[PDB]
């Protein structure tokens, strides 16, 4: 299994190889939507 | 008295040296068997999909729980995950690119789509089967769930409960962005939040006999709908049924939340605090608890 991609764009798995940008759900920031 | 068969199916793989999985299976099967009641001519058929090591583990657990306290007839059947994987692959290959972790099309993912093609895998003598996760706790007689088949409207092929987290609100973001007004990914009572695969009433005869369902299995239809919805996932059969359910809700008999009360709150803490409650709300007498995402089940 993989961990769900917290970003709204790109693949369903976190750290999708073909993805570069990460747009986070409102209220969250970071390359993994942490803070 | 002609014998009437009831069929359940559970995935039980990679169980050796997997204590958490064994403990979940123990809770599921003990509760199931303790609370089950069937008439004298009836037989409960328990199908397990397992490689050889987990088959041995399952046998050891079942001998501790069988015969059931209620004294009804119970038959245990094992199916080889490797055999089923090869039977599944032709049918299921095209969807794996969209709904498997992560990329591309691997035999190891094929079994997560068993339910979608169950009507082609199980013998013709089996008209219906209920596929069940092993991280469940039963609070009623499983015989009662079979009456839900009676409530299928013409054209419905599968009985399934809605997903109780906003995972599909998240997954369908792009489609939701391009279609502001859509019900796709919204919470109940009027949104389509998607489905959870923990409890599934697979009417194999209805699946076999549906022109629509058969078409939706075709590679070009999978691709067309995945493209329409900008939809990718990694939860296997759950994602496929969720997607075709957006386009063709008529195919699904929606079970009440009490038949699959999901406990996972992972998505609450990953961006959906605001709306989480509208998805997670379930009230009424709980029939089956579901400890998904490794969530301890209360007592
Ligand atoms: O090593 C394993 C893991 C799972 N299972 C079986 O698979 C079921 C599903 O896994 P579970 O641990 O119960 O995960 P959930 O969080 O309930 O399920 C989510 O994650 C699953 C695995 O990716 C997806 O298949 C589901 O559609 C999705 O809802 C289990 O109940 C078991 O029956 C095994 O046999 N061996
Ligand atoms: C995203 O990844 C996380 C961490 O791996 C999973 O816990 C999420 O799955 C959970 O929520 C959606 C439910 O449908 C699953 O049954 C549950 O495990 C996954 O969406
Ligand atoms: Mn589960």
């Amino acid at each position: 299994q993989c961990e769900s991609n917290p970003c709204l764009n790109g693949g369903s798995c976190k750290d999708d190889i073909n993805s570069y940008e990460c747009w986070c759900p409102f209220g969250f920031e970071g390359k993994n939507c942490e803070l | 008295v002609v014998p009437v068969d009831y069929h359940l199916l559970m995935m039980f793989t990679k169980a050796e040296h997997n204590a958490p999985l064994q403990a979940k299976a123990r809770v599921a099967l003990s509760s199931l068997l303790r609370l089950a009641k069937f008439e004298a001519h009836e037989v409960l058929n328990l199908h397990f999909v397992s490689e050889e090591a987990s088959r041995e583990v399952a046998k050891a657990l079942l001998r501790e729980l069988l015969p059931p306290a209620a004294g009804f007839k119970c038959k245990v059947i094992f199916h080889d995950v490797a055999v089923l994987t090869d039977k599944l692959f032709p049918v299921v290959e095209a969807m794996q690119k969209y709904f498997s972790a992560g990329s591309g099309t691997y035999y190891s993912d094929s079994i997560f789509f068993l339910s979608v093609a169950m009507h082609q895998i199980m013998p013709k003598e089996i008209p219906r089967i209920i596929q069940l996760d092993l991280d469940l706790k039963y609070k009623t007689n499983i015989r009662e769930l079979f009456e839900e088949f009676d409530n299928f409207l013409p054209g419905a092929v599968i009985g399934i409960a809605r997903e109780m987290q906003p995972v599909y609100r998240h997954t369908f973001w792009q489609f939701r962005h391009e279609n502001p007004k859509t019900r796709v990914g919204d919470p109940p009572p009027e949104g389509l939040p998607g489905f959870n695969s923990g409890v599934m009433l697979l009417n194999l005869e209805a699946m076999r006999q549906s022109p629509l369902y058969s078409h939706l299995l075709e590679p070009s239809w999978v691709q067309q709908l995945a493209d329409k919805y900008h939809f990718r996932g990694h939860l296997g059969d759950q994602d496929f049924f969720t997607m075709i359910g957006m386009e063709h809700p008529e195919l699904f008999h929606v079970l009440d939340c009490t038949w699959n009360r999901q406990l996972c709150t992972w998505w609450r803490d990953h961006g959906y605090s605001d709306v989480f409650q509208a998805y997670f709300r379930c009230e009424g007498h709980v029939k089956i608890y579901h400890g998904n995402c490794n969530t301890p089940i209360p007592e």
